[PDB]
RNA sequence: GGCCGGUCCGGAUUUCCAACGGGGCCUUUCCUUUUUACUUUGAAAAAAUUAGAGUGUUCAAAGCAGGCGUAUUGCUCGAAUAUAUUAGCAUGGAAUAAUAGAAUAGGUUGGUUCUAUUUCUAGGACCUGAUUAAUAGGGACGGUCGGGGGCAUCAGUAUUCAAUUGUCAGAGGUGAAAUUCUUGGAUUUAUUGAAGACUAACUACUGCGAAAGCAUUUGCCAAGGACGUUUUCAUUAAUCAAGAACGUAGGGAUCGGGUGGUGUUUUUUUAAUGACCCACUCGGCACCUUGGGGGAGUAUGGUCGCAAGGCUGAAACUUAAAGGAAU
């Protein structure tokens, strides 16, 4: 296993070429989220197009905070959502052709990786306990 | 592993293989104090604190003074009557090297701890 | 404590500058809403349990006297010191490991009165919380990459079988032989057809997979790695009981991705965006140089063996035939 990560800069009064305001950023963010875009995708879209560095350093607060602050928050965290729907897609594929024991092994690993952050999220209680795999 | 312990392993074996400068991250403040007192006693040389936002990188430049640092796991309480027997079964000889304790009023080695007449729990050692 | 006049020709008046210290004090204005683990003091601590101290018991083991005066209201010393806790007492100081903490902080209707040249206006009620973002982590995304997997499909020439022929004594098989089949024409030759199996040469110290394993084409289904990333979350990590599914450093290359360079292969208004060389980088498979002491023996008056010897026949029978035997 190796490293593949972004290295956010030492600057935090970013970025001094930013002509744009700090309210149109929040406007674009709520536009994209009520268009139905996950936090990662709204971040990358306004990173590329309406070029921000990151909204946590242009606005004073991260985008999950401003999504909750504008009443648009998710009901499950993004990672658990993506990993759940990956689990249901691999389950649908194995249900279609049940001989794929490699998909069985991968499904065991995917469900274990579900249970990891599931019990993490129960211990921190972002989504409430009694919760076990929808 | 710990954060003080691997930094001490780094500056131990790096001068065992005989270099002059080492790097150590994540550089907590107990590492700051721990090699603060050893450059006070003249076992390393000057050291820089590169400060990013993540954790910080301490760069120690050192000559061939030192031969062994080391931490003690776990960190348990010792008395004024105990620090002499800990310097006995922890250092090679008596008046040579030091033993570093987290005392209550500061962070010091054994001789300044018994000079200020305080104690605390044992932290690490260097000779 | 220094710098400036203005009273008079060095004593009183004064401004500013510095150094200490003094006093009122600037910022929750709008809102419901710290203890524990360490160092010092005094009691409670029974001898037998230790050692310390004086003393010529004749010495020593043993034993514990203060004696002298002025034996007068006084001159002087040995029985000075030992865990008696782990469980236990009470008081005062502040790092690290926990722990309270931070009753963590703000920003959608109707009615009242005040306005001058219908403009245009001012005050009530009522109709969701706060570190950084590790060369810790998982997640998204982009272009990819792989004999990774499952399903479907395509291809190949072999092999086997069948058919159609053609020609004639041999043909598989063997170490020889034997055996097998062959004039009902085999083996071989040519043209087809069927069947399932398998993916040669390409194939490497190359690739992928958790391992076992994994090589025809195309399509579909999902998965995975690495890389890229100024994307997001914030310790989600690590390791195995139990259980679950599967059967020392350095160097040269090379694979996968990325960045940059600037020559050739390339081309040009259809979309896509190659190959090579060089450097750097990241990550890979590699390479090169850094259940008991025994055994060999030699011997064995023990102990268990073994070959034992010698014409059979043949003995109670000096006995035949026949067979070795010597010739």
């Amino acid at each position: 296993k190796g490293i593949s990560s972004s290295a956010i800069p030492y600057s935090r009064n970013a970025p001094a070429w930013f002509k744009l305001s700090s309210e149109s950023v929040i406007e674009q963010i709520v536009k994209y989220a009520r268009k139905g875009l996950t936090p990662s995708q709204i971040g990358v879209l306004l990173r590329d197009a309406h070029g921000v560095t990151q909204a946590r350093v242009i606005t004073g607060n991260k985008i999950m905070r401003i999504l909750k602050s504008n009443g648009l928050a998710p009901e499950i965290p993004e990672d658990l959502y993506y990993l759940i729907k990956k689990a249901v897609s691999v389950r649908k594929h194995l249900e279609r052709n049940r001989k794929d024991k490699d998909a069985k092994f991968r499904l065991i690993l995917i469900e274990s990786r579900i249970h990891r952050l599931a019990r993490y999220y129960r211990t921190v209680a972002v989504l409430p306990p009694n919760w076990k795999y929808e | 592993s710990s954060v003080l312990a691997d930094a001490l392993n780094a500056i131990n074996n790096a001068e065992k293989t005989g270099k002059r400068q080492v790097l150590l991250r994540p550089s907590s403040k107990v590492i700051i104090k721990f090699l603060q007192v050893m450059q006070k006693h003249g076992y390393i040389g000057e050291f820089e604190y590169i400060d990013d936002h993540r954790s910080g990188k301490i760069v120690v430049q050192l000559n061939g003074r030192l031969n062994k640092c080391g931490v003690i796991s776990p960190r348990f309480n010792v008395k004024i009557g105990d620090i002499e027997k800990w310097t006995a079964n922890l250092l090679p000889a008596r008046q040579f090297g030091y033993v570093i304790l987290t005392t209550s009023a500061g962070i010091m080695d054994h001789e300044e701890a018994r000079r200020k007449h305080v104690s605390g729990k044992i932290l690490g050692f260097v000779y």
